[PDB]
């Protein structure tokens, strides 16, 4: 029913 | 001006339904993959030196890794269950037709609008299969959940003979055939 | 292996443009219109079978943008190398005089994901009834894109799919006629 997305990792600056 | 591209591909690979699932999270910078998470491993791995600092930093975050290790279930299997009915189980039978192509005209078997892509097209001459006298465009994807292919019989048609194009596809339980009476 | 679902997303500078889409075995399930911040299903019926909250995609893109700025600096601002596309024009089915059909312009194996595509019928730019896909993924990480032009076959018409890409020195025109 609900498509779930994968989240990108946040690269450290 | 110069361009800079950042790409992320989150892939879910399925083997025998959801029996075996593999999750791959891949990062690319200007076409170069630099780091990735592979569910078979359970942690990030640098693909190039550019990703070493990234993998090292992320791998020190157990909370992040625990989240990613749960994706084969919470993301891959979940989504598969949501879309399988209209994707994995999608079946659209092909439209089959035969037409002559240009003092002789070779027969062309057009097989279009089908899904999925797996298909087998065979030519027969009066009941005997022309196993080696055929050339094709190969599988053509139309970008809209349908495919097509043209399969041409190289044998010159002879008046009196009957040529049959046979198509096998997941959408039908017996071959679809179109006969051309020369 | 039997099936693969890929969530593909990207952000491009200096264009400041990004895309987000889901791919199933080579076909698109849906993508997110970044400007309208809406979910666009590839086939209309899909929308009654599933649901996707577009906002999630926007937040992802914001992160990809941040990652890009960082990775650009770490790689010494080395620009992406242009890879020109190969273009093919075909119909979705055998052509017949009074039976409507669809011309397909397939743009393949290129990067960056930026192109100008124009349909020309007897030299006239056609913007009526046309449609196109977003930039689709390839295993080699280049892109694919499809443009469509429904038409009525005629021995009097000629068509051209004109494609522009920074990897090309001049516009690439692929001709087609009944
Ligand atoms: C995986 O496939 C095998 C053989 O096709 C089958 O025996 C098994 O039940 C499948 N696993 C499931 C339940 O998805
Ligand atoms: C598309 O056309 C515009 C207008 O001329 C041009 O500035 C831009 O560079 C073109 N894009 C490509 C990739 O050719």
């Amino acid at each position: 029913q609900v498509i779930i997305l994968n989240h990108p990792g946040q690269i450290s600056a | 001006r110069p361009r800079f591209l950042e790409l992320l591909k989150s892939e879910c690979h399925f083997f025998n339904g959801t029996e075996r699932v593999r999750f791959l999270e891949r990062y690319f910078h200007n076409q170069e993959e630099f780091v990735r998470f592979d569910s078979d491993v359970g942690e990030y791995r640098a693909v190039t030196e550019l990703g070493r600092p990234v993998a090292e930093s992320w791998n020190s975050q157990k909370d992040l890794l625990e989240q990613k290790r749960g994706q084969v279930d919470n993301y891959c299997r979940h989504n598969y269950g949501v879309v399988e009915s209209f994707t994995v189980q999608r079946r659209v039978h092909p439209q089959v037709t035969v037409y002559p192509a240009k003092h002789h005209n070779l027969l062309v078997c057009s097989v279009s609008g089908f899904y999925p892509g797996s298909i087998e097209v065979r030519w027969f001459r009066n009941g005997q299969e022309e196993k080696t006298g055929v050339v094709s465009t190969g599988l053509i994807h139309n970008g809209d959940w349908t495919f097509q292919t043209l399969v041409m019989l190289e044998t010159v048609p002879r008046s009196g003979e009957v040529y049959t194009c046979q198509v096998e596809h997941p959408s039908v339980t017996s071959p679809l055939t179109v006969e051309w009476r020369a | 292996e039997e099936h693969v679902i890929i969530q593909a997303e990207f952000y491009l500078n200096p264009d400041q443009s990004g895309e987000f889409m889901f791919d199933f075995d080579g076909d698109e399930i849906f993508h997110v219109d970044m400007a309208k911040k809406e979910t666009v299903w590839r086939l209309e019926e899909f929308g009654r079978f599933a649901s996707f909250e577009a906002q999630g995609a926007l937040a992802n893109i914001a992160v990809d943008k941040a990652n890009l700025e960082i990775m650009t600096k770490r790689s010494n601002y080395t620009p992406i190398t242009n890879v020109p596309p190969e273009v093919t024009v075909l119909t979705n089915s055998p052509v017949e005089l009074r039976e409507p059909n669809v011309l397909i312009c397939f743009i393949d194996k290129f990067t960056p994901p930026v192109v100008n595509v124009t349909w020309l019928r007897n030299g006239k730019p056609v913007t009526t009834g046309v449609s196109e896909t977003v930039f689709l993924p390839r295993e080699d990480h280049l892109f694919r894109k499809f443009h469509y032009l429904p038409f009525l076959p005629s021995t009097e018409d000629v068509y051209d799919c004109r494609v522009e890409h920074w990897g090309l020195d001049e516009p690439l025109l692929k001709h087609w006629e009944f």
